């Protein structure tokens, strides 16, 4: 026998009460709110009613911690999930209600991640509405589109084309560079930040686009809309199982019939319902190769990603890896593999987990060619794992609205007292920037915009091309 | 194997009637408060009866159904009042 410790007292099943909830229903901090079964008690020694067990210690107060990710948190401690803080006041977490900024994506050649979060498979070869606002009963501001060619089977083929239609404009991009076919009216909101491996691209107060120069399309929207959009990315409502509402206003179950509803050209070819299987074409009846690809896609579950695997589930981003690089016949460029992992590392970076997964025998990404135009090798460009995308330059000296915390790619780093310009590849002292300050106030480096349309009598316009301290005369309407 | 974890039993609890405790056992058997029972079991609200004579079906009120937990294929039907 053993006389149990002082802090608790022994119990005895009474012969009358069936409700002998004693030793069997030992209330710990997990199972207090939970309701328990019990036949009869036992010859144990249970804590008093005013306290509970806690890891071989009958913690007295009802102050015991508030678990998340299987980790302790004392009362008062906070956690940051998304753009919200949250503190378990008593015994439940107490979170804010600031809805965060959602993000489409195109992980690989043929996959799509909606705003609310829904990976699905859609191999197409026509042009498709990725997201828009002219949906049902709305004005119809922007109509981002996407268009693929030779991309039903992922390979070194499948260059994407993207035509974004905002403010009566037509700016589009493919083959590395961005092209303006029709400039839009309010040029003030326009912006282009070619920082690193990406093309960050703002379009307004509540819209942004990102493009890795190869395939990815990550449009970022703000809290403004909240069920005002539709397209292949869904409606942005929080409900995660109504992101397959086709153009004909009904939910479908098979995504290959969904995106066929969103094609622009209603007379091109609608894609074919593929017979479902775990092995794509190359990995079909090639079980040897199917394992060499599976193992190499376990880099997504490796010692270097262990921090992020607890935050972001890798199972979506692994299914894309096995799908793409089976179908892809990678020969000279191993980009259909190295781009599916970078898409996972960037999502890990947005949640504050910078990662260095890239070595010399795996997806090297040199940066030595930018340090070549000068005969003297100054060596300022470097591959930095995740550096800020929104910095100050001769072309964009002011700080911009920054939808992306940091990004991969080649970044120019040199000692302070020098600021980067892209035309002259190196960094240069600030005075060499064509910066503009007309009549005193601080603004950009001479944007090509006609300020002050509102009042005729106060039409006091002052442009600046590069350096000139000039002001132009307004043409009177009379 | 360690990756093989099937369901053996399920326990239902109705605070509306006696605060009873139904138990669906690894066969097609049911046991209310320790007592095995022959099916059907028309109490006031809950009905328990076989379906094909190889599977039990609980039905509490008009807002709850169940299915057999013999070899582990439990179901539920919750009406929109929940
Ligand atoms: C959550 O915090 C709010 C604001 O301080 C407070 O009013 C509320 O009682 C808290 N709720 C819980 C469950 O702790
Ligand atoms: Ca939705
Ligand atoms: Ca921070």
């Amino acid at each position: 026998s053993l006389s149990c410790r002082p802090p608790m007292v022994k119990l005895v099943c009474p012969a009358d009460n069936l409700r002998a909830e004693g030793l069997e229903c030992t209330k710990t901090c997990q199972n207090y709110d939970l309701e328990c079964m019990s036949m009869g008690c036992v010859s144990g020694c249970l804590c008093p009613p005013g306290m509970v067990r806690h890891e071989n210690r009958c913690v007295a107060l009802e102050r015991c911690p508030c678990f998340h990710q299987g980790k302790e948190y004392a009362p008062g401690e906070t956690v940051k999930i998304g753009c919200n803080t949250c503190v378990c006041q008593d015994r439940k977490w107490n979170c804010t209600d600031h809805v965060c900024d959602a993000t489409c994506s195109t992980i690989g050649m043929a996959h799509y991640l909606t705003f609310d979060g829904l990976k699905y498979l859609f191999p197409g070869e026509c042009q498709y509405v990725l997201v828009q606002d002219y949906c049902g009963s709305n004005p119809g501001t922007f109509r981002i589109l996407v268009g693929n060619k030779g991309c039903s089977h992922p390979s070194v083929k499948c260059k994407k084309r993207v035509t974004i239609l905002v403010e009566g404009g037509e700016i589009e991009l493919f083959d590395g560079e961005v092209n303006v076919k029709r400039p839009m009216k309010d040029e003030t909101h326009f912006e282009v930040v070619e920082s690193g491996r990406y093309i960050i691209l703002l379009l307004g107060k509540a819209l942004s686009v990102v493009w890795d120069r190869h395939l990815s399309i990550s449009v970022v929207l703000k809290q403004t809309y909240q069920e005002k959009v539709c397209g292949l990315c869904g409606n942005f409502d929080g409900i995660q199982n109504n992101d397959l509402t086709s153009s004909n206003l009904q939910v479908e179950e098979d995504p290959v019939d969904f995106g066929n509803s969103w094609k622009v050209s209603s007379q091109c070819a609608d894609t074919r319902k593929v017979p479902l299987d775990s092995s794509p074409a190359t990995c079909h009846n090639n079980i040897m190769k199917q394992t060499m690809v599976d193992s190499s896609c376990r880099i997504l579950t490796s010692d270097v990603f262990q921090d992020c695997n607890k935050l972001v589930d890798p199972e979506p981003y692994l299914d894309v890896c096995i799908y793409d690089t089976c179908s892809c016949e990678s020969i000279g460029d191993c980009a259909c593999f190295c781009d599916t992992i970078a898409a996972y590392a960037h999502v890990c970076a947005q949640h504050g987990k910078v990662v260095t997964w890239r070595t010399a025998t795996l997806c090297p990404q040199s940066c030595e060619e930018r340090n070549l135009r000068e005969n003297g090798y100054e060596c300022e460009w470097r591959y930095n794992s995740c550096a800020p995308a929104c910095q100050v330059t001769c072309q964009h000296p002011e700080p911009l609205a920054c939808p992306v915390q940091c990004v991969e790619g080649c970044h120019a780093h040199c000692p302070p007292g020098k600021i980067l310009d892209e035309l002259l590849q190196t960094c240069v002292d600030p005075e060499d920037c064509p910066v503009c300050e007309v009549a005193g106030r601080r603004f950009a480096s001479g944007k090509k915009v006609t300020l002050n349309p509102s009042d005729p009598e106060h039409c006091q316009i002052c442009h600046c091309d590069v350096v000139n301290l000039t002001c132009e005369a307004c043409q009177e309407p009379g | 194997d360690r990756d093989a974890v099937c369901t053996r039993s399920v326990t239902v609890r109705l605070p509306g009637l006696h605060n009873s405790l139904v138990k669906l056992k690894h066969g097609a058997g049911v046991a209310m408060d320790g007592q095995d029972v022959q099916l059907p079991l028309l109490k006031g609200d809950l009905r328990i009866q076989h379906t094909v004579t190889a599977s039990v079906r609980l039905s509490y009120g008009e807002d709850l159904q169940m299915d057999w937990d013999g070899r582990g294929r439990l179901l539920v039907k919750l009406s929109p009042v929940y």
